[PDB]
């Protein structure tokens, strides 16, 4: 089978969001003012 | 006398002393 | 239990609050201006 099985341990975890940000892949990531 | 809730806003130097279920119409504590 | 539901990144609708029951007790916020509120965490 296929499963992610990563070390989530999402204890006291409050932010959840669902989308389709999949598919050469260029990306830029920044954390600005929250 | 008390600062109860007012649905309207006030203007400078305005003196107005004249819907939250049943709490809009009433209007200190001396202890 | 108490103080378990975390509210954020959500539409914090108050219609479900002031138009419910016939259940409010809003102290710390403006009762008829609740829909104009925004907080860091609820």
């Amino acid at each position: 089978e296929s499963e992610f099985r990563v070390y989530s341990s999402a204890n006291n975890c409050t932010f959840e969001y669902v989308s389709q940000p999949f598919l050469l892949r260029e990306f830029v990531f920044k954390n600005i003012d929250g | 006398l008390y600062r109860l809730f007012r649905k309207s806003n006030l203007k400078p130097f305005e003196r107005d002393i004249s819907e939250g279920f049943n709490c809009y119409f009433p209007l200190y504590g001396f202890q | 239990a108490w103080n378990r539901k975390r509210i954020s990144n959500c539409v914090a609708d108050y219609s479900v609050l002031y138009n419910s029951a016939s259940t409010f007790k809003c102290y710390g916020v403006s009762p008829t201006k609740l829909n104009d509120l925004c907080f860091t965490n609820v």
